[PDB]
């Protein structure tokens, strides 16, 4: 529900997972990661109309409100929900440590 | 307070092409976190007769590398302070700044 | 055992099984109508869930039969 | 991290719980709630600069990304972390019914 | 599809003073969700001799409330129609919209 | 096991207990922020990016400068 399987396969303006490449050195500033030089992380973007994948009840109550008060600076935000790891390789001295970076990529999003 | 290990180039001894220049660029494709938090970066430029070799590693300042006291091991930059060694030229710098041994110096 | 039609359920047959009801809403654009499953635990109040009593250019309604989501 | 106690006492103009009152009959359009007639739900609002109640590693990455890239449209979002129930009274027929609407109040926020 | 009940005023027989007026407010705090989906809104107004009553409830149109089959049980508004009863005035109405029996229409 | 100085911990005597370190930064006015960091968040361990406008990650109790 609102994962890459859907968002990448279909097309729409509402909250959904979007494409977003990231170079570690240039965008994050990190210089310690040996591999990869970057990765695909994606990100959540798009309005959250009423009843469009609203996480909890407060999510709906907030949408309803907004719907009745158009432009009220108060509504659900399109944020991540399922995050995945990222296999990396960095050097500690001479022996390269190969480990996984947790919650680095996004699988799905949700309005809340 | 905590004292964290910094990043240094760590390709050991590789064939180089750096010569007769005000400054060269190590170009080690390996940036590592020094095991020992006290360690610093090092750069050894040993030109034998025809071949030249550059050495980039992490090293504890409290020790002598190739029989030399790391006196410049507190500098943020890596200025090659030439030494005297038989049958070859020998420059050696050491600094304390993330990837400071990636850009060796003899100029300005 | 209800089984409704759901569109966000890509690699899931485009269907989902709920313990509550099926939901379908059509909105006027310039046709966007999505369908989903809503568990009974999220029917509030059960006797008359506000989720099934649509608000303002939309047309929503709930149904308790398999694939009744249009 | 950002909670009711912190942000109702001060003014951080950064991601945190703002104050919001919702009138069932005029904000949401519900006429089935006998009591209360409204309640303080609040909401989350404000930017998410690097290291400012960043929830997950991905949030740390998105922040660091938006830092090296101005107006990137990709940055952590101020969204609720702790939701709280709201006891309400509604009549089903002649019978006075009382229940707790789970996740209706926001007591804290976070960047995601 | 699915059928859901509607909102109605449910204060039953209560005192009232709405008199010789076009419209008045049942103004009873209790607004309820009718138990049965088929049930509609109903509002009775009575003034026997030395007082005034005012009933507000839900009620399945099939049955007759006080010997009067709900005529306008599908009507939008609560059209206060009249009904003759011995030794008492009898105004009764019904409707099919939400909280319709809250505003009487003499 | 540890015990650090927290900033947002209003109704908690501005403190917290973790197993990692105490984070602190600095800065036209001037402000700065202190907080806790679990040892699970210290990625990568040998040199957590969060710890390396200034930044300190002391390893003691209530060791947050100003």
């Amino acid at each position: 529900a609102l994962d890459t399987n859907y968002c990448f396969s279909s097309t729409e303006k509402n909250c959904c997972v979007r494409q977003l490449y990231i170079d570690f050195r240039k965008d994050l500033g990190w210089k310690w990661i040996h591999e990869p030089k970057g990765y695909h992380a994606n990100f959540c973007l798009g309005p959250c109309p009423y009843i469009w994948s609203l996480d909890t009840q407060y999510s709906k109550v907030l949408a309803l409100y907004n719907q009745h008060n158009p432009g009220a600076s108060a509504a659900p935000c399109c944020v991540p929900q399922a995050l995945e790891p990222l296999p990396i390789v960095y050097y500690v001295g001479r022996k390269p440590k190969v480990e996984q970076l947790s919650n680095m990529i996004v699988r799905s999003c949700k309005c809340s | 307070a905590v004292k964290f290990p910094q990043l240094c180039k760590f390709c050991d001894v590789r064939f180089s092409t750096c010569d007769n220049q005000k400054s060269c660029m190590s170009n080690c494709s390996i940036t590592s976190i020094c095991e020992k938090p006290q360690e610093v970066c090092v750069a050894v430029w040993r030109k034998n007769d025809e071949n030249i070799t550059l050495e980039t590693v992490c090293h504890d300042p409290k020790l002598p590398y190739h029989d030399f006291i790391l006196e410049d091991a507190a500098s943020p930059k890596c200025i090659m302070k030439e030494k005297k060694k038989p049958g070859e030229t020998f420059f050696m710098c050491s600094c304390s700044s993330d990837e400071c041994n990636d850009n060796i110096i003899f100029s300005e | 055992a209800l089984q409704c039609f759901c569109h966000l359920c890509t690699k899931d047959n485009f269907t989902c099984v709920t313990d509550g009801l099926c939901f379908v809403s059509v909105t006027e654009t310039t046709v966007i109508h999505n369908s989903m499953c809503i568990a009974e635990i999220d029917l509030i109040p059960r006797d008359r869930p506000f989720v099934c009593a649509p608000s303002s250019v939309t047309t929503t309604y709930c149904c308790n039969q398999d694939h009744c989501n249009k």
